[PDB]
């Protein structure tokens, strides 16, 4: 994965292929081993989820996070389509109905 | 001949020396005006054309989305922030979610989590007003020529002689108009669009190529993204929550989705609606009636001066009957002797030789000058049984015609008929400016109201025997000292005076 | 039907005659409905002469 | 995981620690490679999710799905709770209302 | 002495020689019945108990689920199926989800899943209904017997003399009771529990170790899984998917969720409702009125034949006056001569000597042998000023003593509130069946009606110038012939001579 | 009152002569409302002797 | 950080820089280890927040608290601005309305 | 000539013998009082003063806080203590949170923390009362000495002639002023600030520079901390918990914030409000009237004595004309003869020679001896058409003047006007104390309200035919016995007599 | 208007003789309103001698 830093904040550009594995990067801190967990990760293509995923103590077991890292809080992001057709998945079956007349 | 197959058929005759006359025209009719001595015009109403419409709001079925982001803090933080929270294409939603020691924060409280993302309209609808200076009206007028009455002139390309059709397109901008038909002359149309179908709660939507028209209070009750009425490559849409889900909750995050196509939905709804169709940037509508007044003072006939002819005048076919009691008749000339009158008669046996009739098309002639050439008239033959004769000496053709009903039920029935049309006319239809026209007025819609029943009662139209009954009755009147029985006596006089002074 | 346009029509033809008929049968019934009855015989005999 | 087959089905008991990871095992035809993506997998404990997932063509890529073995349709099940503390997390927010009186 | 300390508090008493007499009692008052040679009873009723209550329905608030399973078909393959669905443990639902070729079959259709879990009850409630064979009342039963009036005996395990207090329990079985006394006699009593608080429209609601009592048309609105009462291990549940929320439909499966504790939602709907107490099955009610009838054949007095005390008396503190108007004596005797009569009485000048009021403790006694021993009365002084004297010789003390009111008024509230009584009174009031007891039901509820205000009113209770004023009232209304002055005056003259009769 | 209680006292205490009283009292007035009077004044001298 | 005692009381200065760290100090029990979870930290600047963080046995986990130490409770004092410019961070955001007239 | 340009402008007349006279001025207007040997002075208000005065109340709009600090104990331990709740300048807050094994205690219950931090106002706004002994007018008099009426002279620097312009400051202390007027001569007024705006009823408001007034209803109605007037470097609050925000709950702290400025606020409620100006730490105020009277005793002339005019006088441009009907009229004079009387006449025809007006200025003279110099005089015309004439000889001037209306229009306009300004000086118009000065009052109030009318009707002023119609009027009403008819009527002729007997 | 302010002038600059003229006048009528048309014609030849 690449892993870049844009106003003292660390971005780190994820693809499909690693998906379900750790990575280890450098910081000004020092190493930093951080896991990866996303369940709704896609292929690369300009749809991209990015969100915040933060530190915590080794000595707690995630809850409801699918991103951890032992430096600092890291921002992941990674795109969100099907089979690289440039098309996201929009499986809502909302069924917005209108009055008739 | 355009107003031969047509359901809807009326019939209009004004006085004989009464240059204007009044009329009405339907969207799915035919108007046929008469004289004495000027030639049968044919109107009609095509289509209404609806042109430079104005664009008041657009509608997004179909959308999409990208770069979602989100951002999540905990309690004693304060409220979540985002960059692209100031940006208008960028929608965000805010929450609380429960937070604890696996989440990275230790304090228990729920936080604030902001999600936002792009917007991108990919398909859209589109809503018209329409504004009366923009309608635009279009009118076909024939003339009966004696034509040959082929339909293979479908289209305005060519087989369209210039003296005997022609198209009119009334603005209202400008509603009057002059038209000229070449040899026949030059007529007169004041047409005012009015009484029509309102167009002040109808818009017309435009979607996926295909068009409707729908309600000014539905259009707005409709629930999806909007924008103002502007022309900008990129406005600041409205209410797009509607068509991005968000989910329930998330510890740290939160994924947004777009609706999918809402073309069915629509298209569903749309189902008891109106369609019509469209050109270009121009709109076609096929409802909406029109009132008019033609002046006809340069129309004159074309073969007036002609001689007869003395050639050899046979039947092309058995002629047809159409549902209005009116008799085709289609002639084929032998001989060359030129553009000659068509000697033709109506009577009840074949030595009376008396017209008992009227034609329908004035002035019946031969167009041109073959040796074996064809003709078509239209006539209307009386009621019960007659004789149509055509040609003279001994190579004249005879051929018998049955017509059934009555003289007193059609009568009646174009007596109904010329009051509902007078009542459709209630406003334009009399003048009360400069006097000397009011008396005009007052006697041309009495006769467009009962010379049909006069024509069909008062005998023969002998012109000299009605003048005396009415001079009778008019006297019986006037020796009356009781009330109601003067003035009712004297009116009825008075008009019958009128309409024996008329044509017959 | 069959004969009541025929008649009508030769009434509509020559209206004048029909009327000097009518009145003249008019005045020679003895009762009101006799009168009528001789009036509409006239109306019924007018088409054909024989 | 554990392998098993009860009346000519097989059942694949995956623990929390197994998640995101293919396992290999044999069946009547031959060795299958079956691939987990579960996400909202949990501990051990009573409350047990379980759901058959199909077999599927090499050529068509998974979409909204989280399992699939190439043998033929395999049944999948996995306990659904949090931290072992036998308890589920009935995290519903419903909040039904009754009438007052 | 349990009767002194309660707001609401009535006077009832009967007819010298009769035996029966009818009362009321009310869950928040007591009742004093008064006789001439029998001691003063004192009626309370404590508690309502409810007890071997049948179990109507129960609903479960808290609940949890486990083995989640379901199943999914798409397209040309019919319905889903389980075995699990056979099962009434195991409640599952249906529904219809788009499909592809990204879900594992091939064609492009919606098709059916269906999914179920068990179902097991961690917590509920239980809802009981109420019948009037449960119901049974408690009644406390004092006797004025000049006892210390001392409160220091609350429970009922000493310090309670049985020959001085008892305790009834009136139940629906059996409502005829005997009542042993001791050395003072036995009473009967017939209790009927009618015109109580209706308990067919109420439910008796246990939850969490605490109940309350709920409307049977609220009762069965409520939207939460139900069963009947049946003695089972493992019951039968209807409608739980009122508790368990089902997630929306994923590509081929279905996650379901229970609720959480609806133990707030509960305790905030029941904030405007009735609340009760309970001992292990029975439950306890605090409101309910009770009619009774006592017998009083053998209740005899206890000191009536002892001797006077020669002795010396004294006050323990100033007497106490009560609301009522009764004025509370403590005495305290000094001497060794066993128990004697206390000699007191009451009038309007020390030179007087007249008794002038009533006691409400018959015979008053001292009921030790000790040297310095201690004994209570209770007596009604008269309205205005009176003279209390105790003792005999030179060593009788004397107390002044003052009371404000009317004799009148007092009259007139204890004739109203006899009436509104004998209006309660209703069913049970006179017999209807053999004769000879119907002359002495009228007279006893005349009696009941009447006779504070006779007692009150007509002199110092001579009972030989009564008898007079009532023959002469009879001659007065004898010797009249008008109407309607005879029949009301010989009747008031006979109500008059009966009320002498008995005792004043 | 203060008076009102004695006197009722007394006319319940020995009700024979009060009504003697009374009655000799209310044939020695010449109208109505005087007899009223006088035999008020009966009942309020009543009490007292002197 | 600064570790002093005024008063038989423990005050420990903690800047910016020591955010999410553990501490060594001296009691007169011995030696002190002292963990800070503060999140919402700020430099130093007059707005100081100042609360006591209590001792608790280590066989047990910490429930609602950000400080811990194990010797007794120490009262931890530490400022709340934003970028050392004087100025306090003042979000409350209630925007109080008055009446018109 | 300060009055000259003013809307609303009045006119007062005394009487010949009469000293005193009343007036009253508005903020807005101006007051012209003339006489017939006394000359002309103008009246007006320039602005109210406030000053001296009192605090009431102070709010602070902006705050900020430091040191916050809280202490938390769990159940078994008491209410939380803090060192700092005893001191003023702290406010803190109690609350109960959840405790547990997690939080540093045993036991599993709710315990008791407090929170208090300092607070220091760091901007904020007063409110002050207003006194009546506090506000002080300023009244500015002018003399109409034929000046040059040159506006160049606006400030109070220079350019003003202290024997013609004054100042006069009107205070609640000394109501009773001497103003001098140099040669002109000395005049008394006693002016009575009453019937004012009302200050009973009102705050002046002082915030960020800028001052407003408010009621006094509204300014307590404020949810905002606030202190009384109390000179002290540090102050003690109230109600300050309005300004901070603690947050929901937590187990070991609460974090307190501040609100932000709340000068929008306060702006945004204060838009409907007046306005004012203040220098220093006085205020002005533009609204409120006064009443005074004026004793002129010592007011002399000062050109009576001098000789005509034998030079040359010319116009200097065309005399404008007021909205209150008045003409200006600027001279230049040349000639060396110093100081002389400018003779000057109006008339309706150059031959007439005959006086048809007055004069506003009385004794118009010029002021300098210089060779070319000018001066100006204001004149009323009479109402149509009319001459001026200015000098004598040969050398007189004349110019023709129009001037629209009616006499009788104007007449009963200054009536209904001067019948309003008596209904406004309702207290102290009259004096009830020593006689003689009650005839003195009527006759002075009824000149002040009719003479504007009898000057304009009754003739030419010849004041000798006036009174002969008043004799035999008076002798009219006297000889009629009738009743209604004689006192009307002599009422009528005495107050003809009299409104003769006084200037015209 | 550009009459009546006039005479209305000259009525008030000389009311006297105005009077004797109006009161001449008005006993020169035979009936109430044709003095009142006596008096407003001399109030109109007022102005102008001629
Ligand atoms: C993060 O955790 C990994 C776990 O092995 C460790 O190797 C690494 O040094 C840590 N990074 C730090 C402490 O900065
Ligand atoms: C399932 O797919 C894997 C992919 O490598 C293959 O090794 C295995 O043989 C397949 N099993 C079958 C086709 O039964
Ligand atoms: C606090 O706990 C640590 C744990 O390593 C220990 O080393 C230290 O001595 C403890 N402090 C005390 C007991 O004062």
């Amino acid at each position: 994965v690449e892993v870049t830093k844009k106003g003292d904040t660390y971005y780190m550009f994820a693809d499909k292929k690693d998906a379900g594995k750790v990575v280890t990067f450098e910081t000004e801190s020092g190493p930093n081993r951080c896991s990866i967990q996303a369940m709704d990760i896609g292929h690369m293509c300009p749809a991209t989820m990015s969100y915040e995923c933060p530190v915590l103590e080794p000595q707690y077991e995630p809850e409801d996070v699918d991103c951890w890292c032992n430096s600092t809080a890291a921002w992941i992001v990674y795109g969100t389509c099907t089979h690289k057709t440039t098309g996201e998945t929009r499986r809502s079956r909302r069924s917005i109905t209108l009055p008739s007349h | 001949i355009r107003c031969i197959g047509i359901g809807n058929r009326d019939f209009i005759e004004g006085m004989s020396g009464g240059t204007w006359v009044d009329i009405v025209l339907e969207h799915g009719g035919c108007v046929t005006v008469m004289s004495n001595n000027k030639p049968t015009l044919d109107f009609e109403l095509v289509t209404t054309t609806a042109s430079n419409m104005a664009e008041v709001r657009s509608y997004c079925y179909e959308a999409n989305i990208s770069e979602m982001a989100s951002d999540s803090r905990c309690p004693t933080q304060g409220e979540a922030y985002l960059d692209k929270m100031a940006d208008s294409q960028f929608v965000c939603k805010r929450g609380y979610v429960d937070r604890g020691w696996g989440n990275g924060c230790g304090l228990f409280g729920k936080g604030s989590i902001v999600t936002c993302a792009k917007f991108t309209c990919v398909k859209k609808l589109t809503g018209k007003s329409i504004q009366p200076e923009n309608l635009e009206y279009r009118v076909l007028v024939s003339v009966h020529a004696s034509q040959h009455g082929g339909m293979i002139n479908n289209d305005t390309n060519h087989q369209h002689d210039k003296e005997n059709r022609a198209r009119i397109d009334i603005t209202a901008s400008a509603p009057r108009v002059e038209v000229e038909l070449g040899s026949f002359g030059s007529i007169s149309m004041e047409c005012e669009p009015r009484s029509g179908l309102n167009f002040g709660d109808l818009y017309y939507l435009t979607m996926n190529n295909k068009h409707w028209l729908v309600n000014r209070d539905w259009f707005h009750d409709l629930s999806l993204p909007w924008h103002t009425g502007a022309t900008s490559n990129n406005h600041h849409w409205n209410n797009k929550e509607a068509l991005v889900e968000f989910r329930e909750a998330h510890a740290k995050k939160q994924t947004a989705v777009v609706l999918g196509s809402q073309e069915g939905a629509v298209h569903a709804a749309l189902a008891g609606a109106l369609e019509a169709e469209s050109d270009g940037h121009k709109a076609t509508i096929y409802s909406g009636h029109l009132k008019c007044r033609l002046k006809l003072d340069k129309l004159r006939l074309k073969g007036m001066s002609y001689a007869l002819c003395t050639g050899a005048f046979t039947f092309a076919r058995t002629p047809s009957e159409t549902i209005h009691g009116t008799a085709t008749v289609e002639l084929q000339y032998a001989g060359e002797d030129g553009p000659c009158k068509v000697p033709i008669v109506i009577t009840s046996d074949t030595n009376s030789m008396a017209s008992t009739g009227r034609l329908i098309t004035a002035n019946p002639v031969v167009t041109e000058s073959g040796a074996n050439s064809k003709m078509m008239v239209e006539i209307d033959p009386p009621f019960g049984d007659s004789y149509i004769i055509v040609g003279t000496g001994t190579t004249k053709i005879t051929h018998h015609w049955h017509r059934a009903g009555s003289s007193i039920g059609r009568a009646f029935e174009a007596t109904m008929r010329g009051a509902k049309r007078m009542a459709v006319l209630g406003d334009t239809a009399w003048d009360f400016g400069s006097v000397g026209g009011m008396f005009n007025s007052v006697g041309k819609f009495v006769h467009q109201v009962f010379g049909s029943a006069f024509k069909a009662l008062f005998g023969g139209m002998s012109w000299f025997t009605q003048l005396l009954i009415g001079f009778l009755l008019i006297w019986m009147g006037l020796n009356a000292r009781g009330g109601t029985v003067a003035m009712s006596f004297m009116g009825i006089g008075a008009m019958l005076i009128f309409l024996a002074t008329s044509v017959s």
